[PDB]
Protein backbone atom coordinates (compact mmCIF):
# COMPACT_ATOMS: atom_id res chain seq x y z
CA UNK A 1 0.00 0.00 0.00
CA UNK A 2 2.77 2.58 0.73
CA UNK A 3 4.72 1.27 -2.43
CA UNK A 4 1.59 2.28 -4.55
CA UNK A 5 0.67 5.13 -2.51
CA UNK A 6 4.35 6.81 -3.50
CA UNK A 7 3.47 5.99 -6.61
CA UNK A 8 0.27 7.36 -7.13
CA UNK A 9 0.61 11.50 -7.53
CA UNK A 10 3.13 10.76 -10.18
CA UNK A 11 0.55 8.34 -12.26
CA UNK A 12 -2.42 10.37 -11.21
CA UNK A 13 -0.32 13.65 -12.81
CA UNK A 14 0.71 11.89 -15.72
CA UNK A 15 -2.74 10.62 -16.67
CA UNK A 16 -3.81 13.75 -16.41
CA UNK A 17 -1.58 15.41 -18.28
CA UNK A 18 -2.23 12.74 -21.02
CA UNK A 19 -5.94 13.01 -21.14
CA UNK A 20 -5.63 16.46 -21.32
CA UNK A 21 -3.17 16.65 -24.17
CA UNK A 22 -5.01 13.44 -26.60
CA UNK A 23 -8.36 15.72 -25.47
CA UNK A 24 -6.95 18.89 -27.08
CA UNK A 25 -6.44 16.37 -29.84
CA UNK A 26 -9.86 14.63 -31.52
CA UNK A 27 -7.63 11.04 -31.26
CA UNK A 28 -7.23 9.56 -27.43
CA UNK A 29 -4.03 8.03 -27.13
CA UNK A 30 -3.34 4.37 -26.12
CA UNK A 31 0.62 3.31 -26.48
CA UNK A 32 4.35 5.06 -27.13
CA UNK A 33 4.19 3.69 -30.66
CA UNK A 34 0.65 5.02 -31.02
CA UNK A 35 2.34 8.74 -29.78
CA UNK A 36 4.84 8.26 -32.09
CA UNK A 37 2.12 7.80 -35.29
CA UNK A 38 0.49 11.10 -34.00
CA UNK A 39 3.62 12.88 -34.38
CA UNK A 40 4.11 11.69 -37.41
CA UNK A 41 0.52 12.61 -38.81
CA UNK A 42 1.85 16.06 -37.08
CA UNK A 43 4.67 16.20 -39.16
CA UNK A 44 2.62 15.75 -42.61
CA UNK A 45 0.32 18.34 -41.12
CA UNK A 46 3.06 21.03 -40.34
CA UNK A 47 5.09 19.91 -44.03
CA UNK A 48 2.24 20.57 -45.55
CA UNK A 49 0.57 23.80 -44.02
CA UNK A 50 3.99 25.49 -44.09
CA UNK A 51 3.62 24.67 -47.99
CA UNK A 52 0.51 26.33 -48.08
CA UNK A 53 1.32 29.09 -46.63
CA UNK A 54 4.50 29.78 -48.49
CA UNK A 55 2.69 29.86 -51.75
CA UNK A 56 -0.13 31.93 -50.27
CA UNK A 57 2.58 34.25 -49.17
CA UNK A 58 4.17 34.56 -52.48
CA UNK A 59 1.04 35.49 -53.68
CA UNK A 60 0.59 38.16 -51.22
CA UNK A 61 4.02 39.79 -52.16
CA UNK A 62 2.94 39.78 -55.49
CA UNK A 63 -0.19 41.77 -55.19
CA UNK A 64 1.48 44.06 -52.93
CA UNK A 65 4.03 44.64 -55.46
CA UNK A 66 1.67 45.42 -58.05
CA UNK A 67 -0.14 47.50 -56.06
CA UNK A 68 2.67 49.63 -54.31
CA UNK A 69 3.75 50.06 -58.29
CA UNK A 70 0.90 51.95 -58.83
CA UNK A 71 1.45 54.14 -56.09
CA UNK A 72 3.20 57.26 -56.67
CA UNK A 73 3.77 60.22 -58.01
CA UNK A 74 1.04 58.57 -60.34
CA UNK A 75 1.16 54.65 -60.82
CA UNK A 76 4.31 53.93 -63.04
CA UNK A 77 7.79 52.93 -63.24
CA UNK A 78 8.83 55.36 -60.29
CA UNK A 79 11.30 52.88 -59.05
CA UNK A 80 13.56 55.35 -61.22
CA UNK A 81 11.19 57.37 -63.25
CA UNK A 82 11.18 60.08 -60.29
CA UNK A 83 14.78 60.91 -60.44
CA UNK A 84 14.69 60.48 -63.70
CA UNK A 85 11.36 62.99 -63.96
CA UNK A 86 12.44 65.87 -61.39
CA UNK A 87 16.44 65.69 -62.03
CA UNK A 88 15.23 67.49 -66.09
CA UNK A 89 12.46 69.99 -66.29
CA UNK A 90 9.53 67.52 -67.55
CA UNK A 91 7.16 66.02 -66.87
CA UNK A 92 5.74 62.51 -66.82
CA UNK A 93 3.38 61.76 -69.83
CA UNK A 94 1.71 59.37 -67.92
CA UNK A 95 0.93 62.18 -65.58
CA UNK A 96 -0.09 64.65 -68.23
CA UNK A 97 -2.75 62.25 -69.65
CA UNK A 98 -3.63 61.21 -66.16
CA UNK A 99 -7.36 62.33 -65.93
CA UNK A 100 -8.29 61.01 -69.53
CA UNK A 101 -11.07 59.02 -69.90
CA UNK A 102 -11.35 55.26 -69.05
CA UNK A 103 -12.76 55.42 -73.00
CA UNK A 104 -9.86 57.36 -74.56
CA UNK A 105 -7.47 55.87 -72.34
CA UNK A 106 -7.14 52.42 -73.70
CA UNK A 107 -7.25 53.85 -77.12
CA UNK A 108 -3.85 56.29 -76.36
CA UNK A 109 -2.28 53.90 -74.54
CA UNK A 110 -1.93 51.56 -77.29
CA UNK A 111 -0.71 54.59 -79.50
CA UNK A 112 1.79 55.69 -77.04
CA UNK A 113 2.57 52.09 -76.58
CA UNK A 114 6.17 51.43 -74.58
CA UNK A 115 6.40 54.79 -74.74
CA UNK A 116 3.10 55.63 -72.53
CA UNK A 117 5.47 56.65 -69.04
CA UNK A 118 8.26 58.29 -71.46
CA UNK A 119 8.87 61.92 -69.73
CA UNK A 120 8.73 65.54 -72.08
CA UNK A 121 11.87 67.09 -72.04
CA UNK A 122 11.17 69.85 -74.65
CA UNK A 123 15.15 69.89 -75.43
CA UNK A 124 16.46 66.44 -75.69
CA UNK A 125 19.55 68.30 -74.92
CA UNK A 126 19.30 68.26 -71.40
CA UNK A 127 19.66 64.39 -71.41
CA UNK A 128 22.52 64.48 -73.54
CA UNK A 129 25.44 65.04 -71.47
CA UNK A 130 23.65 62.91 -68.41
CA UNK A 131 23.32 59.41 -70.53
CA UNK A 132 26.20 58.07 -70.78
CA UNK A 133 26.28 58.26 -66.79
CA UNK A 134 22.73 56.59 -66.53
CA UNK A 135 23.54 52.91 -65.56
CA UNK A 136 20.79 52.72 -63.82
CA UNK A 137 17.38 52.73 -65.28
CA UNK A 138 14.94 50.89 -66.98
CA UNK A 139 16.24 49.11 -69.57
CA UNK A 140 14.54 51.38 -72.16
CA UNK A 141 13.89 54.20 -70.97
CA UNK A 142 11.53 56.94 -73.27
CA UNK A 143 11.96 60.75 -74.04
CA UNK A 144 9.37 63.12 -75.59
CA UNK A 145 9.80 66.31 -77.01
CA UNK A 146 7.69 69.25 -76.27
CA UNK A 147 6.01 71.74 -74.16
CA UNK A 148 4.69 69.92 -70.32
CA UNK A 149 1.88 71.78 -69.79
CA UNK A 150 0.68 71.50 -73.82
CA UNK A 151 2.55 68.84 -75.55
CA UNK A 152 1.65 68.62 -78.40
CA UNK A 153 0.47 64.98 -79.45
CA UNK A 154 3.51 62.74 -80.95
CA UNK A 155 3.24 62.88 -84.67
CA UNK A 156 2.84 58.61 -85.16
CA UNK A 157 2.54 56.72 -88.30
CA UNK A 158 -0.66 55.69 -86.63
CA UNK A 159 -3.42 53.66 -88.01
CA UNK A 160 -6.09 52.57 -85.79
CA UNK A 161 -8.03 48.90 -86.28
CA UNK A 162 -11.05 47.66 -83.90
CA UNK A 163 -9.95 47.92 -80.42
CA UNK A 164 -6.21 48.40 -82.06
CA UNK A 165 -3.62 50.35 -83.39
CA UNK A 166 -1.23 49.95 -85.88
CA UNK A 167 2.37 52.14 -86.18
CA UNK A 168 4.83 52.24 -88.09
CA UNK A 169 8.22 52.85 -85.26
CA UNK A 170 10.45 53.21 -87.85
CA UNK A 171 11.56 51.99 -91.56
CA UNK A 172 10.06 48.68 -92.37
CA UNK A 173 8.82 48.30 -89.00
CA UNK A 174 5.52 48.27 -87.30
CA UNK A 175 4.27 48.23 -83.61
CA UNK A 176 1.09 46.72 -83.40
CA UNK A 177 -0.52 47.99 -80.23
CA UNK A 178 -4.08 45.84 -78.48
CA UNK A 179 -6.28 48.08 -76.91
CA UNK A 180 -5.59 47.14 -73.23
CA UNK A 181 -7.42 46.74 -70.18
CA UNK A 182 -6.98 48.91 -67.33
CA UNK A 183 -4.16 51.25 -69.21
CA UNK A 184 -1.44 53.18 -68.03
CA UNK A 185 -3.04 56.55 -69.22
CA UNK A 186 -5.85 57.89 -67.55
CA UNK A 187 -4.54 57.35 -63.83
CA UNK A 188 -7.82 58.30 -61.60
CA UNK A 189 -9.50 55.19 -61.96
CA UNK A 190 -6.45 53.61 -61.72
CA UNK A 191 -6.10 54.33 -58.27
CA UNK A 192 -9.38 52.84 -58.46
CA UNK A 193 -8.21 49.62 -59.67
CA UNK A 194 -5.12 49.28 -57.12
CA UNK A 195 -8.13 49.72 -54.27
CA UNK A 196 -9.54 46.93 -56.09
CA UNK A 197 -6.12 45.09 -55.76
CA UNK A 198 -5.59 46.30 -51.81
CA UNK A 199 -9.71 44.25 -51.55
CA UNK A 200 -8.15 41.17 -53.40
CA UNK A 201 -5.31 41.56 -51.36
CA UNK A 202 -7.55 41.04 -48.02
CA UNK A 203 -8.71 37.78 -48.74
CA UNK A 204 -4.94 36.56 -49.28
CA UNK A 205 -4.12 38.09 -46.21
CA UNK A 206 -6.69 36.24 -44.13
CA UNK A 207 -6.20 33.09 -45.98
CA UNK A 208 -2.50 33.62 -44.65
CA UNK A 209 -3.13 34.30 -41.37
CA UNK A 210 -5.40 31.58 -41.42
CA UNK A 211 -2.45 29.11 -42.61
CA UNK A 212 0.26 30.54 -39.95
CA UNK A 213 -2.11 30.36 -37.29
CA UNK A 214 -2.58 26.70 -38.14
CA UNK A 215 1.26 25.68 -38.30
CA UNK A 216 1.83 27.82 -34.82
CA UNK A 217 -0.51 25.87 -33.11
CA UNK A 218 0.42 22.47 -34.68
CA UNK A 219 3.94 23.75 -33.50
CA UNK A 220 2.70 24.18 -29.84
CA UNK A 221 1.43 21.03 -30.16
CA UNK A 222 4.25 19.24 -31.00
CA UNK A 223 5.82 21.09 -28.21
CA UNK A 224 4.06 20.20 -25.63
CA UNK A 225 3.85 16.85 -26.57
CA UNK A 226 7.51 16.60 -26.35
CA UNK A 227 7.57 17.86 -23.28
CA UNK A 228 5.04 15.31 -22.09
CA UNK A 229 7.07 12.31 -23.00
CA UNK A 230 10.14 14.34 -21.88
CA UNK A 231 8.51 14.20 -18.42
CA UNK A 232 5.57 11.60 -18.89
CA UNK A 233 6.65 8.61 -20.96
CA UNK A 234 7.68 6.79 -17.32
CA UNK A 235 4.38 6.22 -16.49
CA UNK A 236 2.38 5.96 -19.42
CA UNK A 237 -0.12 4.13 -19.50
CA UNK A 238 0.37 1.95 -16.54
CA UNK A 239 -1.95 0.48 -13.99
CA UNK A 240 -4.20 2.62 -12.00
CA UNK A 241 -3.10 2.87 -8.51
CA UNK A 242 -5.97 3.84 -6.68
CA UNK A 243 -8.26 0.83 -7.51
CA UNK A 244 -5.63 -1.57 -6.32
CA UNK A 245 -4.84 0.54 -2.88
CA UNK A 246 -8.92 0.42 -2.21
CA UNK A 247 -8.45 -3.52 -2.83
CA UNK B 1 -2.91 16.72 -5.00
CA UNK B 2 -4.42 14.01 -3.48
CA UNK B 3 -1.68 12.45 -1.65
CA UNK B 4 0.18 15.87 -0.45
CA UNK B 5 -0.29 17.20 3.12
CA UNK B 6 -2.15 20.20 4.23
CA UNK B 7 0.34 22.91 4.67
CA UNK B 8 2.02 22.17 1.41
CA UNK B 9 -1.59 22.56 0.06
CA UNK B 10 -1.93 26.04 1.96
CA UNK B 11 1.53 27.31 0.67
CA UNK B 12 0.35 26.97 -2.65
CA UNK B 13 -2.33 28.71 -2.70
CA UNK B 14 -0.80 31.45 -0.51
CA UNK B 15 1.68 31.88 -3.31
CA UNK B 16 -1.26 31.63 -6.26
CA UNK B 17 -2.89 34.35 -4.11
CA UNK B 18 -0.12 36.69 -4.22
CA UNK B 19 0.43 36.21 -7.94
CA UNK B 20 -3.36 36.81 -7.99
CA UNK B 21 -2.88 39.92 -6.03
CA UNK B 22 -0.79 41.42 -8.96
CA UNK B 23 -2.78 39.66 -11.59
CA UNK B 24 -6.06 41.51 -10.74
CA UNK B 25 -5.04 44.62 -9.72
CA UNK B 26 -6.41 46.47 -12.70
CA UNK B 27 -9.53 44.83 -11.74
CA UNK B 28 -12.48 46.61 -9.31
CA UNK B 29 -14.79 43.14 -9.16
CA UNK B 30 -12.38 40.88 -9.45
CA UNK B 31 -10.45 42.40 -7.14
CA UNK B 32 -13.19 42.65 -3.97
CA UNK B 33 -14.69 39.27 -4.88
CA UNK B 34 -10.71 38.36 -4.09
CA UNK B 35 -10.66 40.45 -1.29
CA UNK B 36 -14.16 38.81 0.00
CA UNK B 37 -12.50 34.80 -0.71
CA UNK B 38 -9.68 34.73 2.30
CA UNK B 39 -12.15 33.98 5.08
CA UNK B 40 -11.22 30.73 5.93
CA UNK B 41 -14.87 30.53 7.72
CA UNK B 42 -17.10 30.93 4.21
CA UNK B 43 -15.12 28.64 1.59
CA UNK B 44 -17.59 28.42 -0.82
CA UNK B 45 -16.63 32.50 -1.60
CA UNK B 46 -13.46 30.62 -2.97
CA UNK B 47 -15.57 28.77 -5.55
CA UNK B 48 -17.67 31.89 -6.52
CA UNK B 49 -14.59 33.65 -7.32
CA UNK B 50 -13.58 31.25 -9.57
CA UNK B 51 -16.96 31.65 -11.04
CA UNK B 52 -16.76 35.01 -10.86
CA UNK B 53 -13.54 35.06 -12.92
CA UNK B 54 -14.88 32.21 -15.59
CA UNK B 55 -18.16 34.42 -15.80
CA UNK B 56 -15.67 37.62 -15.93
CA UNK B 57 -13.33 35.93 -18.14
CA UNK B 58 -16.45 35.67 -20.60
CA UNK B 59 -17.93 38.69 -20.83
CA UNK B 60 -15.10 40.37 -21.93
CA UNK B 61 -14.75 38.00 -24.82
CA UNK B 62 -15.51 39.97 -27.42
CA UNK B 63 -17.48 37.57 -28.99
CA UNK B 64 -18.28 39.74 -32.15
CA UNK B 65 -14.96 38.11 -33.95
CA UNK B 66 -14.49 35.38 -30.88
CA UNK B 67 -16.96 32.20 -29.76
CA UNK B 68 -15.56 30.28 -27.64
CA UNK B 69 -17.62 30.21 -24.25
CA UNK B 70 -14.24 28.49 -22.10
CA UNK B 71 -11.70 31.22 -22.57
CA UNK B 72 -8.92 28.55 -21.76
CA UNK B 73 -9.85 27.65 -25.74
CA UNK B 74 -9.89 31.29 -27.10
CA UNK B 75 -6.17 31.68 -26.68
CA UNK B 76 -5.63 30.40 -30.46
CA UNK B 77 -9.02 33.41 -31.66
CA UNK B 78 -6.57 35.79 -29.79
CA UNK B 79 -3.63 34.62 -31.14
CA UNK B 80 -5.34 34.54 -34.83
CA UNK B 81 -6.09 38.19 -34.01
CA UNK B 82 -2.91 39.51 -33.00
CA UNK B 83 -1.40 37.93 -36.22
CA UNK B 84 -4.01 39.34 -38.23
CA UNK B 85 -4.15 42.86 -36.89
CA UNK B 86 0.22 42.95 -37.36
CA UNK B 87 -0.68 41.87 -40.70
CA UNK B 88 -3.01 45.82 -40.90
CA UNK B 89 -0.61 47.74 -38.78
CA UNK B 90 2.25 46.64 -41.81
CA UNK B 91 -0.51 47.49 -44.71
CA UNK B 92 -1.37 51.06 -42.16
CA UNK B 93 2.15 51.91 -41.98
CA UNK B 94 2.68 51.56 -45.82
CA UNK B 95 -0.25 53.66 -46.22
CA UNK B 96 0.41 56.36 -44.02
CA UNK B 97 3.99 56.88 -45.00
CA UNK B 98 2.71 56.92 -49.00
CA UNK C 1 24.77 35.73 -83.05
CA UNK C 2 27.87 36.99 -80.87
CA UNK C 3 27.79 36.91 -77.18
CA UNK C 4 29.26 40.08 -77.05
CA UNK C 5 27.13 41.98 -79.63
CA UNK C 6 24.13 40.27 -78.16
CA UNK C 7 23.28 42.75 -75.43
CA UNK C 8 24.03 45.43 -77.75
CA UNK C 9 21.42 44.16 -80.05
CA UNK C 10 18.83 43.56 -77.46
CA UNK C 11 19.32 47.31 -76.23
CA UNK C 12 18.88 48.55 -79.88
CA UNK C 13 16.03 46.81 -80.85
CA UNK C 14 14.04 47.38 -77.47
CA UNK C 15 10.70 45.98 -77.18
CA UNK C 16 10.78 45.74 -80.74
CA UNK C 17 14.10 42.81 -80.03
CA UNK C 18 10.90 40.41 -80.06
CA UNK C 19 9.56 40.83 -83.60
CA UNK C 20 8.60 38.64 -86.75
CA UNK C 21 10.52 39.15 -90.15
CA UNK C 22 7.61 39.56 -92.37
CA UNK C 23 9.08 40.54 -95.82
CA UNK C 24 5.46 40.94 -97.21
CA UNK C 25 3.47 43.08 -94.73
CA UNK C 26 0.45 41.76 -96.41
CA UNK C 27 -0.89 38.98 -94.48
CA UNK C 28 -1.16 41.01 -91.66
CA UNK C 29 -3.23 44.05 -91.91
CA UNK C 30 -6.31 42.00 -93.24
CA UNK C 31 -5.18 39.53 -90.26
CA UNK C 32 -4.58 42.53 -87.90
CA UNK C 33 -8.13 42.67 -87.09
CA UNK C 34 -8.46 38.96 -86.35
CA UNK C 35 -5.39 38.77 -84.28
CA UNK C 36 -6.35 38.72 -80.23
CA UNK C 37 -4.50 35.98 -78.90
CA UNK C 38 -1.29 37.79 -80.04
CA UNK C 39 0.66 39.91 -77.88
CA UNK C 40 -0.86 43.69 -77.75
CA UNK C 41 2.09 45.42 -78.36
CA UNK C 42 2.95 42.96 -81.31
CA UNK C 43 5.93 43.57 -83.63
CA UNK C 44 6.60 43.23 -87.49
CA UNK C 45 9.37 44.35 -89.65
CA UNK C 46 9.73 43.79 -93.54
CA UNK C 47 12.95 41.94 -94.24
CA UNK C 48 13.96 38.69 -96.01
CA UNK C 49 14.12 36.11 -93.41
CA UNK C 50 16.78 34.70 -95.54
CA UNK C 51 19.16 37.54 -94.98
CA UNK C 52 17.28 40.04 -92.64
CA UNK C 53 18.73 43.47 -93.64
CA UNK C 54 19.88 45.36 -90.73
CA UNK C 55 16.98 46.94 -88.72
CA UNK C 56 16.68 50.89 -89.26
CA UNK C 57 17.97 52.53 -85.86
CA UNK C 58 19.36 56.32 -85.80
CA UNK C 59 21.61 54.62 -83.10
CA UNK C 60 24.36 55.94 -80.96
CA UNK C 61 26.54 54.24 -78.86
CA UNK C 62 26.89 55.11 -75.35
CA UNK C 63 29.05 53.20 -72.76
CA UNK C 64 26.93 49.81 -72.15
CA UNK C 65 24.17 52.03 -73.54
CA UNK C 66 21.78 53.27 -76.81
CA UNK C 67 20.24 55.97 -78.01
CA UNK C 68 18.15 55.69 -81.13
CA UNK C 69 15.42 58.16 -82.62
CA UNK C 70 12.59 55.95 -82.33
CA UNK C 71 10.65 58.89 -84.24
CA UNK C 72 9.96 62.35 -84.86
CA UNK C 73 10.19 64.33 -81.67
CA UNK C 74 10.78 60.55 -79.62
CA UNK C 75 14.48 59.72 -79.01
CA UNK C 76 14.66 56.41 -76.52
CA UNK C 77 17.63 55.66 -74.23
CA UNK C 78 18.19 51.66 -73.57
CA UNK C 79 20.93 49.76 -71.85
CA UNK C 80 22.36 46.42 -72.18
CA UNK C 81 20.66 43.21 -70.83
CA UNK C 82 22.24 40.20 -69.95
CA UNK C 83 20.98 37.52 -71.42
CA UNK C 84 19.80 38.95 -74.66
CA UNK C 85 16.96 37.63 -76.79
CA UNK C 86 19.26 37.96 -79.71
CA UNK C 87 22.56 35.40 -79.29
CA UNK C 88 20.91 32.58 -77.02
CA UNK C 89 23.09 30.07 -78.67
CA UNK C 90 20.29 27.69 -76.64
CA UNK C 91 22.37 29.24 -73.21
CA UNK C 92 22.31 25.51 -72.28
CA UNK C 93 25.07 26.65 -70.05
CA UNK C 94 22.82 28.67 -67.70
CA UNK C 95 20.40 25.58 -67.94
CA UNK C 96 23.33 23.22 -67.10
CA UNK C 97 23.76 25.84 -64.09
CA UNK C 98 20.35 25.69 -62.63
CA UNK C 99 20.56 21.50 -63.03
CA UNK C 100 23.95 21.72 -60.74
CA UNK C 101 22.10 23.72 -58.64
CA UNK C 102 19.16 21.61 -58.05
CA UNK C 103 21.26 18.16 -58.13
CA UNK C 104 23.14 19.61 -55.22
CA UNK C 105 20.11 20.12 -53.29
CA UNK C 106 18.66 16.88 -54.48
CA UNK C 107 22.04 15.42 -52.57
CA UNK C 108 21.40 17.43 -49.43
CA UNK C 109 17.59 16.20 -49.46
CA UNK C 110 18.80 12.34 -49.94
CA UNK C 111 21.46 13.12 -47.16
CA UNK C 112 19.00 15.14 -45.01
CA UNK C 113 16.61 12.09 -45.53
CA UNK C 114 19.10 9.04 -44.58
CA UNK C 115 19.84 10.91 -41.31
CA UNK C 116 16.09 11.25 -40.08
CA UNK C 117 15.92 7.15 -40.97
CA UNK C 118 18.53 6.86 -38.91
CA UNK C 119 16.80 9.10 -36.10
CA UNK C 120 13.65 7.47 -36.02
CA UNK C 121 15.30 3.94 -36.36
CA UNK C 122 17.23 5.39 -32.72
CA UNK C 123 13.57 6.32 -31.82
CA UNK C 124 12.06 3.37 -32.27
CA UNK C 125 15.03 1.76 -30.40
CA UNK C 126 14.65 3.55 -27.29
CA UNK C 127 10.84 3.01 -27.51
CA UNK C 128 11.10 -0.22 -27.78
CA UNK C 129 13.58 -0.84 -24.67
CA UNK C 130 10.80 1.64 -22.35
CA UNK C 131 8.08 -0.71 -23.43
CA UNK C 132 9.66 -3.60 -22.23
CA UNK C 133 12.35 -2.81 -19.83
CA UNK C 134 11.39 0.38 -18.50
CA UNK C 135 10.25 -0.99 -15.50
CA UNK C 136 13.19 -2.83 -14.22
CA UNK C 137 15.09 0.29 -15.69
CA UNK C 138 18.33 1.43 -13.39
CA UNK C 139 17.74 -0.97 -10.64
CA UNK C 140 20.02 -2.36 -8.40
CA UNK C 141 21.14 -5.69 -8.77
CA UNK C 142 19.02 -8.81 -7.10
CA UNK C 143 22.05 -11.19 -6.63
CA UNK C 144 23.06 -9.57 -3.66
CA UNK C 145 20.05 -9.33 -2.27
CA UNK C 146 19.49 -12.86 -3.22
CA UNK C 147 22.72 -14.04 -1.27
CA UNK C 148 21.52 -11.70 1.82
Amino acid sequence: IQSLTARAPVWLAAQDTLNQLCEQSGETLASSNDVTEYMQQLLEREREATVERDEVAAQKRELEKQIERLSQPSGAEDSRMIALAERFGGVLLSEIYDDITIDDAPYFSALYGPARHGIVVPDLSLVRPHLETLEDCPEDLYLIEGDPQSFDDSVFNAEEQTNAVLVKSSDRQWRYSRYPELPLFGRAARENRLEALNLERDALAERYATLSFDVQKIQRAHQAFSQFVGKHLSVAFDTDPEAEIRE
Amino acid sequence: LAYMEGGALRSMSDKALGALRLAVADNEHLRDALRLSEDPKRPERKVQFFIAVYQHLRERIRQDIIRTDDPVDAIEQMEIELARLTEELTAREQKLAI
